[PDB]
């Protein structure tokens, strides 16, 4: 039910850069005409956003940016929600979410994946431990992560992980890196999607 | 170390 409700969710994103596709990842529809995406999208230079194969400039949504309580100073979480200004609605999700690491150790995680790459499909893993701050490959760092034990590959950024609080399945967050084994999803608060939606 | 899994070109 969550898992085909939130596949339904689920569109492939492309970058265009001179009729060219220079990146390939996913999008999660949380509400309206609002979706959870990688942060590190925006880092790459694109001038067209493909969103389930619609064409999109800049002037055409709004990302708003989550910032999350790092020992103290705030951080910004590699979860990002991208507002189009006209689109299509989709299924509102957000009571799905929740607003703490409500997982344990070693739970059922399933990741939904829907790209150019690959299609749709689902991976799924572990529940490892969650991650105060985690720090790339690129030299760069992530704040409020959750880590798991699944096989993910690059693409894979801004699915939707589920996992399995007591007998309910909850959307933990979005996917955002992996490597060798683990698979690290940016958690989103379920309050933080709350305002966010009344804000919008 | 983690890389992000964003498919880059």
């Amino acid at each position: 039910d969550l898992q085909k409700m939130v596949m339904g969710n689920t569109k492939p994103v492309e970058l265009i850069l001179d009729g060219k596709t220079v990146a390939i990842c996913c999008a999660t529809g949380v509400f309206g005409t609002a979706y959870l995406v990688p942060r590190h999208l925006f880092a790459e230079k694109y001038d067209k956003i493909m969103l389930d194969g619609r064409a999109m400039t800049d002037s055409d949504y709004r990302v708003f940016e989550f910032e999350i309580k790092v020992k103290g100073q705030d951080m910004l979480s590699d979860a990002a929600l991208m507002v189009l200004h006209r689109g299509n609605k989709v299924r509102d999700i957000t009571k799905h979410f929740r607003d703490t690491a409500r997982m344990k150790k070693g739970t059922p995680v399933v990741g939904v994946v829907n790209n150019a790459d690959v299609g749709r499909l689902i991976f799924s893993g572990e529940a490892l431990t969650y991650k105060d701050i985690v720090v790339l490959m690129d030299g760069d760092t992530m704040p409020g992560l959750f880590a798991y034990k699944a096989a993910t590959r690059a693409g894979y950024a801004g699915g939707a992980v589920l996992a399995k609080d007591g007998a309910d399945t909850f959307i933990v967050g979005t996917h955002s890196a992996g490597g060798n084994g683990v698979g690290y999803c940016s958690c989103v608060s379920r309050s933080m999607l709350q305002k966010m939606k009344a804000h919008v | 170390a983690p890389a992000k899994e964003l498919l880059n070109f």
